[PDB]
DNA sequence: AAATTGTTTATAAACAGCCCG
DNA sequence: TTCGGGCTGTTTATAAACAAT
């Protein structure tokens, strides 16, 4: 999918907290590609989350916009 | 004596630093990198792209325009204050 | 053009805190 | 209860497309 993590965790949230897990699910729900496998692009979810102030941990916490 | 065990944020930090006016070019930073550390004087087609990444995605690092445009082709880079002597350690080994 | 300089996403990895079997 | 492994997070490193100057 033509999508960004960022696009992707951002859809995740919009669809307005959501747990970790829970953007594993919506993403592969939606997006076979992701589906198998899935060892690495969690890893850069997770990356995508610590790094980026758009995203904001509030208490597995829930993660907002 | 094959890496220098500093991030490349480590690196920039102690490159502004470094400057006399605490402020730097890209080019300039480059230099006194392999100026030091003889790792980085090889191959450098990479590494000084991960520098040049490490200035546009932190915050810490804050691009001033040129002066007088003498004679140009990049701006100086300098330190969010808040982050001048976040490598308080000394030897730049923690942030 | 023609290169440098900047910005932005990726993909993997080093390294903590845990909760948990 | 200790051990040593799975998830959460966080931070770095590298490679790349891509825009701005």
């Amino acid at each position: 999918p033509p999508y960004s993590y960022i696009a992707l965790i951002t859809m995740a949230i919009q669809n307005k907290k959501i747990t970790l897990n829970g953007i594993y699910q919506f993403i592969m729900d939606r997006f076979p590609f992701y589906r198998e496998n899935k060892q690495g692009w969690q890893n850069s979810i997770r990356h995508n989350l610590s790094l980026n102030e758009c995203f904001v941990k509030v208490p597995g916490s829930y993660w907002t916009l | 004596l094959v890496k220098p065990p500093y991030s490349y944020i480590a690196l920039i930090t102690m490159a502004i630093q470094n400057a006399p006016e605490k402020k730097i070019t890209l080019n300039g930073i480059y230099q006194f990198i392999m100026d030091r550390f003889p790792f980085y004087r090889e191959n450098k087609q990479g590494w000084q792209n991960s520098i040049r990444h490490n200035l546009s995605l932190n915050e810490c690092f804050v691009k001033v325009p040129r002066d007088d445009k003498k004679p140009g082709k990049g701006s100086y880079w300098t330190l969010d204050p808040d982050s001048y002597n976040m490598f308080e350690n000394g030897s730049f080994l923690r942030r």
